[PDB]
């Protein structure tokens, strides 16, 4: 593997290490999510290109519209929460334990 | 490259223009000349308080949206297959289903901002 | 001396630019406030001679104080005075900005708007003509005309 | 005649290549000259970097990158 | 689990962009068709456990065709040789690897 | 090693995802998801792929307008924060940028084993394809086969998309 | 070689901007039956330099409570922006040939807008706020239909390359065949802009300066210069798409005159426009994107798919 | 004026002229004077590379006849 | 037959730019269908040849197929230009 194809997957990694530790913000968190869409998207077009595989070239278009779908729905939840709270803090989430 | 070279000298005339901007001048910087403005009396509270937004819903509906124009602008090299009809059938379905998205957020009084 | 020749061109040309494109900040205060806007109308058009306002300070050369000045509102000039970036000019128009006119006898009204700001150009009236106001405004320009900086920087 | 006339320049430059091989290998202690790395013996299209390896970086660039940022 | 309804009513919902050797628009090929086609051919119907052992050569072909990475060790070991033999100066590379080749249609 | 674009490209990407993911003010954060968004869509153009990095560029800019609204709104935090503005987001900025010059040292000179495979460098032009034919963009293809090939795929895609303008509008109505 | 000409194509385009502002001030004056700048230079031909002049040599302020790295970038993006969407314009040849031209102006216009929101948020001022959100809104309002014209129309084209357009519009022009789609794009091209009617980010009745309040001196005169070689651009892009010049590879240069001439025209549009209605509430002008042009916009998107099947008129490129 | 706002127009117009001109004549110096070569696609970029190797001197504008067959 | 032309003169005086929105579409949907020129069409997009037409072994028993592109066999362009 080239040094491309690593420097995506770090990106991906570091998106995802980014998604899992949280920090206050909600929206600081879809935005890491946004970021691993935007790496698999990446990855998959340089894969794609790469084999030549011609049918595949519309798998990242499908892959994007997908990812609209998971932010408008994250950014929903966010005015709610916010709306219940005045602030979009992910410490305000503990009504329910474990 | 040609394209890189632009984007280079495009930068480099603006951030010269800057340069130049604050470099040349005579500058008499005061307290009250540097505070913020608002029609010749203090700010009452902080500029970085929440700004409601009332269009916020169409605002999410822009991002889906904007998702169907990455699908509908392929439009002219489809229209080059030999399946046609099925070409056109697909077309078509995609603006009708965008069409009723609008239907639907107008009829449930989605376009209207919030008071 | 070459240097002085130079710094004498140089001055020139940037006197030249700065008395040609005067953006007064769009102020008013009282009736004389009416003579201004009949100072941008057709019959005199100010903005034939590169004078054209802007609303913001920040954007603004000219504060042309057009209007009794009062003690409630002393501060609020003075601040958007303040936010002016140099260099910047004061017009005093009218009795009241002048003196205080026809109410310097007041307790609430500052008797001369040159106790709050420094004021470059004087104009007579109560209230002056549109004509009087286009007559301050060109001699301002004569004014910055005869301002030497580069001159003065090179003789220190 | 486009195709015969590519035929023949990358089959050029792929025996080019050999005779280079055979000269910089051959002190090395076990390497076979010209040994393929596929158990297929049918013909494989050169990877680009098995035609311009051996030469200069302005050949590789225009070969790479010259019909992509030509503007 | 698999509900294999695209078998039962022939249907091909999704198998048309499984492989790349499966019907191309204006039969573009990909980079690896020929090597996708010998090891699928060869594994088929002989099922999964069978087609690892059997046809082990067909997809280590493929698997080179598709990342390269004996191709790029190869090269490796080739310019490293080279550049220790120029280092040291015997080589001395031929003038058509240089730039003054005479180049043919 | 030619030229080095497509490497400092690659880095450079991976510097706005360290950028976005040390969890700073959601203003700098979207700047950085943008800068990410670009130097990606530059990658894809060096691989033949215009149209899709023109496609994605353009989503995540009509996107990140979206956040930094929303943001504004519900993410204001009245002294927001800067990468230096605090020592937990400059930390993290920190082991990011080292952790990626060390993994790139790793693999550069040498030829290490990290999490699936190698890499010794040699540059991205190496596993090129060298074909020689075309009145078309075969990516254009590809890309236009989805109304021809693609059906399923575009059903279940506008089935999708209505449902979500649907499932925004009912999770938002509050009540 | 290649440098001059990009320094070509860079020094011109403001020169024109510059005298841009001359020429708005002179028929907004003489259609408010004043005469505008004749005294700085002959028929105030030297106007624009004494502007310029007189705003490199004041003081730029940086505001205390602002944010300065975005404060600083966010000019620097707008000009820059503002002279890279010149690059792919065939006049007839353009400097940068791309396949995807269109998408190319696409993406970089909507790049444009982060220089008035990131200037509004870094000043830290509630007015520059206020502006910033307006641009938010704008920006929501336009783009989709925009996105889908562009489409429509270029269904006609085979490509997104702009030289076809000349091409395309050999014998007629091509707003006899979409003068609907084009009526939309020249609105849409006025929100895109921030004009008059449209121009809510200043609003200056309104928010006194709106974005860009708390900037002076040369900062705030690129601003100003992107924005009218932003005016320029967008009708020059019209030109090219509605109105094709007959183009004589031999005689490049009638091609070019005519293409200016009508660059003017429309330039001139947009300043009699400026100087004829009221402005827009904002909210008035999203739903007049969303409940006016949208379905007209798809219902046309679908009549454009539609024709050249129906009438077997598909034009050539893959 | 209303004819002296012409002035100002005209200088607009010889300063929108430049770029066009200036594009087409520093193709028509660079590419031997015959028009710059368009390549949109690969086939295109072959023949302008051909154009290139068979032309003795490296560059793809200057073209050889029928002078070269013997 | 009364219902629908008091709603539709009622949407023409309320909003014209839905009514002609829904005519455009509803044209659109409809018409393609109707039209003989539609074959056309895509007997045009199967006369491009965007790929290489690779010649076949000649067998003996293939009388349709030409020997020659000048040959009167195969398919013609007749029709195309004189369209
Ligand atoms: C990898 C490492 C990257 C290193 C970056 C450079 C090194 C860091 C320092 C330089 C940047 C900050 C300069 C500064 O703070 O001067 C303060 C200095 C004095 O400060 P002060 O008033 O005493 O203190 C005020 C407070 O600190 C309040 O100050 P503040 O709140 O304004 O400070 C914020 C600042 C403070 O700095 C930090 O927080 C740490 C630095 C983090 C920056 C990296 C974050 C990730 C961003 C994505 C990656 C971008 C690419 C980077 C790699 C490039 C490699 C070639 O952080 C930034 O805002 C940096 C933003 C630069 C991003 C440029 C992106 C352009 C986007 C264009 C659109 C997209 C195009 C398509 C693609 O003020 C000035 O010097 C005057 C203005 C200086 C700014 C000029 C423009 C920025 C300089 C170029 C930056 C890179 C542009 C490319
Ligand atoms: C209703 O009142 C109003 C008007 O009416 C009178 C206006 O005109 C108006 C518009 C503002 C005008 C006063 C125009 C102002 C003119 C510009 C700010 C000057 C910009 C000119 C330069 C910055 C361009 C650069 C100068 C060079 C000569 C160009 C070449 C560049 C080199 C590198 C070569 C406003 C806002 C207004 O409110
Ligand atoms: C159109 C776009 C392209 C333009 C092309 C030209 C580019 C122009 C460059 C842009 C900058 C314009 C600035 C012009 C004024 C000079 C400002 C500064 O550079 O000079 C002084 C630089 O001097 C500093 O004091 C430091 C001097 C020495 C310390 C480090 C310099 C080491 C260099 C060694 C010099 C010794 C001789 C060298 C011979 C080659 C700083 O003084 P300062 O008051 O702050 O700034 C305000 C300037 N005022 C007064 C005019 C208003
Ligand atoms: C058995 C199920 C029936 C009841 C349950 C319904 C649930 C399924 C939803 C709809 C089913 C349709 C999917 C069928 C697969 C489509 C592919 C196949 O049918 O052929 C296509 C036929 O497509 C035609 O356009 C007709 C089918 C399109 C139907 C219109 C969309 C309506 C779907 C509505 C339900 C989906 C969810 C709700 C959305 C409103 C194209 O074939 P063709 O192009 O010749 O050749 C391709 C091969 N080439 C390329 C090598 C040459
Ligand atoms: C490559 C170039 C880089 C720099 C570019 C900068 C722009 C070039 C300089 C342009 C200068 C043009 C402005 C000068 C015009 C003067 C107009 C003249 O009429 O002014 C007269 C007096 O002229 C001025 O005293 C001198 C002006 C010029 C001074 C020398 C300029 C030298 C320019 C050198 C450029 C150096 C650039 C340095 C940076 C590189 C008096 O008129 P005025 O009284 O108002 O009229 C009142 C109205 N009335 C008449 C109807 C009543
Ligand atoms: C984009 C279009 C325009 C681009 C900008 C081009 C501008 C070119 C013309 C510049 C004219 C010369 C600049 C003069 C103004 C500079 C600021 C100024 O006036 O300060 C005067 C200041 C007065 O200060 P002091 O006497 O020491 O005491 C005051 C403290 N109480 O004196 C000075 O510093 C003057 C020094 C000489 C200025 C240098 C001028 C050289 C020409 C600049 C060309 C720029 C090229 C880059
Ligand atoms: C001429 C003398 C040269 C001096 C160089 C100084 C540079 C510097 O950083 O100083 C900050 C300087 C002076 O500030 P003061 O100290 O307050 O006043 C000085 C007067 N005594 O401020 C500035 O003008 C900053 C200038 C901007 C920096 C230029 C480079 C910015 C690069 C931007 C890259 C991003 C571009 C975005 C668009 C591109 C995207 C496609
Ligand atoms: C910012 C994003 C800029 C987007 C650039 C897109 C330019 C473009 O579309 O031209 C495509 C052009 C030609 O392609 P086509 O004509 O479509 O077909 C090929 C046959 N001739 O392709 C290219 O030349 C690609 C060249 C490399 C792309 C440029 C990448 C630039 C990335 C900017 C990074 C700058 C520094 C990083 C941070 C910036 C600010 C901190
Ligand atoms: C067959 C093809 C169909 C698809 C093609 C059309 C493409 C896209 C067109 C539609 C896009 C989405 C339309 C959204 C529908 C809006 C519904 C709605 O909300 O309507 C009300 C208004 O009520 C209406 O719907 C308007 C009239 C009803 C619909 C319009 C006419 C329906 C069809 C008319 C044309 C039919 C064909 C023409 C026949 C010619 C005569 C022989 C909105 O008004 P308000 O916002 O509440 O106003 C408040 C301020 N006063
Ligand atoms: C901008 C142009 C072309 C004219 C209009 C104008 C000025 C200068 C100043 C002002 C102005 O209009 C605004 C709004 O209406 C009044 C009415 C006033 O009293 C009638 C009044 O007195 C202070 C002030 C104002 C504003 C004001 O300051 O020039
Ligand atoms: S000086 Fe006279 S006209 Fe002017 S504000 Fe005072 S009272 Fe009114």
């Amino acid at each position: 593997m080239p040094l491309v194809y690593m420097n995506i997957i770090m990106a991906f990694a570091i998106a995802l290490a980014g998604l899992l530790m949280y920090r206050s913000h909600l929206m600081s968190s879809l935005l890491c999510l946004e970021g691993m869409m935007l790496s698999l998207f990446i990855m998959s077009t340089l894969i794609i290109l790469n084999t030549h595989f011609t049918l595949a070239n519309m798998m990242p278009i499908i892959l994007l519209v997908f990812a609209a779908c998971e932010a408008a729905l994250g950014l929903s939840l966010l005015v709610m929460v916010s709306n219940t709270y005045g602030t979009d803090y992910v410490q305000n989430l503990n009504l329910l334990q474990c | 490259m040609n394209i890189m070279l632009t984007l280079l000298t495009n930068v480099t005339l603006a951030s010269l223009l800057v340069l130049i901007a604050f470099w040349l001048p005579q500058l008499n910087a005061y307290s009250e000349k540097t505070s913020p403005y608002e029609c010749g009396f203090d700010p009452m509270g902080s500029a970085r308080l929440p700004f409601s937004m009332k269009f916020f819903l169409v605002a999410i509906t822009f991002l889906l949206f904007d998702l169907e124009i990455a699908l509908l602008l392929p439009l002219p090299w489809a229209s080059q297959t030999n399946n046609l009809k099925t070409m056109l059938t697909m077309a078509l379905f995609l603006l009708i289903l965008l069409a009723a998205s609008l239907a639907y957020e107008w009829t449930q009084k989605g376009l209207e901002w919030a008071e | 001396s070459r240097g002085e020749y130079v710094v004498a061109k140089l001055d020139d040309l940037v006197n030249w630019a700065r008395r040609s494109s005067l953006w007064p900040m769009t102020f008013g205060l009282a009736c004389c406030a009416v003579e201004m806007m009949h100072m941008a109308a057709p019959r005199y058009d100010m903005d034939r001679f590169g004078v054209v306002f802007r609303a913001s300070p920040r954007q603004s050369d000219v504060m042309i104080v057009a209007g009794t000045l009062t003690n409630k509102m002393a501060p609020a000039l003075r601040k958007v005075y303040d936010q002016m970036p140099e260099p910047r000019y004061v017009v005093s128009m009218g009795s009241c900005a002048n003196g205080g006119g026809y109410y310097h006898y007041s307790y609430s009204v500052v008797r001369g708007c040159d106790r709050i700001v420094p004021v470059d150009i004087y104009v007579p009236g109560c209230p002056p003509t549109a004509e009087a106001l286009l007559y301050g405004i060109l001699q301002l320009q004569r004014k910055i005309k005869r301002e030497k900086r580069l001159r003065i920087w090179y003789r220190r | 005649l486009f195709q015969a006339e590519k035929d023949r320049r990358v089959l050029q430059m792929l025996r080019e290549n050999l005779e280079e091989e055979a000269i910089i290998m051959k002190d090395v202690p076990d390497w076979k000259v010209g040994e393929s790395v596929f158990h297929t013996t049918r013909w494989v299209t050169p990877m680009m970097g098995e035609l311009y390896g051996l030469r200069t970086n302005e050949e590789i660039l225009s070969a790479t990158y010259g019909f992509i940022w030509y503007t | 689990p698999f509900f294999d309804v695209q078998k039962r009513l022939g249907l091909d919902l999704d198998r048309w962009m499984t492989i790349q050797s499966a019907e191309q628009p204006h039969k573009i090929p990909g980079r690896c068709h020929a090597f996708e086609k010998e090891w699928i051919e060869c594994a088929h119907g002989i099922g999964g456990i069978r087609a690892e052992k059997e046809c082990k050569i067909e997809f280590d072909d493929f698997v080179e065709c598709l990342l390269r990475q004996k191709t790029m060790k190869r090269l490796s070991a080739i310019k490293r040789q080279r550049d220790k033999l120029i280092k040291e100066g015997k080589y001395t590379p031929p003038p058509h690897h240089l730039g003054k080749e005479d180049p043919r249609p | 090693m030619t030229m080095y674009i497509a490497f400092i490209l690659s880095t450079i990407f991976v510097i706005g995802f360290v950028g976005f993911s040390s969890k700073p003010s959601p203003i700098y954060g979207g700047l950085g998801l943008i800068v990410s968004g670009g130097v990606g869509c530059g990658i894809v153009l060096n691989f033949g792929g215009s149209f899709l990095g023109l496609m994605v560029f353009l989503i995540y800019l009509g996107g990140m307008l979206v956040v930094f609204g929303y943001t504004t709104a519900m993410a204001t935090e009245m002294y927001p924060e800067v990468w230096v503005s605090n020592k937990t987001v400059f930390g993290a900025f920190v082991s990011g940028l080292m952790m990626e010059f060390c993994m790139v040292y790793y693999a550069l000179k040498e030829e290490e084993v990290e999490i699936i495979f190698k890499f010794n460098g040699l540059g991205d032009w190496v596993i090129y394809d060298t074909g020689d034919s075309g009145f078309f963009s075969e990516e254009a293809m590809g890309i236009a086969a989805l109304y021809s090939y693609g059906t399923w795929l575009v059903i279940v895609t506008g089935w999708s998309l209505l449902i979500g303008v649907v499932v925004i509008m009912e999770i938002t109505r509050g009540n | 070689m290649f440098m001059i000409n990009i320094l070509s194509l860079i020094i011109p385009i403001l020169l024109a901007v510059a005298f841009l502002t001359l020429v708005e001030r002179k028929v907004l004056g003489y259609m408010q039956l004043r005469k505008g700048p004749n005294v700085v230079g002959p028929y105030g031909l030297l106007q624009p330099i004494a502007d310029a002049l007189k705003l490199f040599t004041k003081e730029p302020l940086r505001p205390a409570t602002s944010s300065i790295s975005m404060f600083i970038i966010a000019p620097i993006l707008a000009l820059s922006l503002a002279l890279t969407m010149w690059v792919p314009l065939p006049m007839p040849y353009p400097l940068i040939n791309m396949n995807l031209g269109v998408l190319f102006m696409l993406a970089m216009s909507s790049l444009a807008v982060y220089s008035i929101l990131w200037s509004g948020w870094a000043s830290n001022s509630k007015y520059a706020l206020i502006g910033a959100l307006r641009a938010v809104a704008q920006t929501i309002s336009y783009e989709v239909t925009l996105a889908i014209i562009l489409l429509s129309v270029l269904l006609m084209n085979g490509s997104y390359t702009l030289s076809t357009l000349i091409t395309t519009q050999e014998h007629i022009w091509m707003i006899f065949t979409s003068w609907p789609l084009a009526m939309m794009w020249f609105i849409s091209t006025l929100a895109e802009t921030n004009r008059a009617p449209f121009d809510l980010t200043e609003g200056e009745s309104e928010l006194v300066s709106g974005f860009n309040v708390e900037y002076a001196a040369g900062p705030f005169a690129m601003f100003f210069m992107a924005e009218y070689a932003n005016i320029i651009m967008m009708n020059a892009f019209t030109a090219i798409l509605f109105l094709g010049a007959s183009h004589d590879p031999h005689t490049p240069e009638l091609y070019t005159i005519n293409f200016v001439l009508k660059t003017l025209a429309l330039t001139i549009t947009f300043l009699w426009i400026r100087a004829s209605y009221p402005r827009f509430r904002y909210d008035q002008l999203m739903h007049l994107l969303w409940k006016s042009f949208l379905p007209l916009t798809l219902a046309l998107c679908m009549w454009h798919i539609s024709l050249p099947i129906m009438t077997a008129s598909i034009p050539p490129q893959s | 004026m209303w004819f002296e706002i012409l002035p100002g127009i005209a200088v607009m117009a010889a300063c929108l002229f430049i770029p066009g001109m200036a594009t087409a004549h520093i193709h028509k110096f660079t590419n031997g004077g015959k028009e710059k070569r368009v390549a949109h696609f690969s086939y295109q970029w072959n023949l302008m590379e051909r154009d290139r190797r068979i032309s003795g001197v490296n560059r793809y504008h200057v073209t050889k006849g029928l002078e070269n067959i013997d | 037959a009364g219902r629908i032309a008091s709603f539709l003169k009622n949407a023409w005086a309320k909003e014209p730019v839905l009514v002609a929105s829904f005519a455009i579409g509803g044209l659109a949907i409809i018409l393609p269908s109707l039209s003989p020129y539609t074959n056309y069409a895509i007997r045009i997009n199967r006369a491009t040849p965007y790929n290489y037409p690779v010649p076949l072994r000649d067998d003996g028993n293939m009388p349709d197929v030409p020997s020659h592109p000048q040959d009167p066999q195969g398919p013609s362009l007749e029709w195309l230009k004189n369209l």
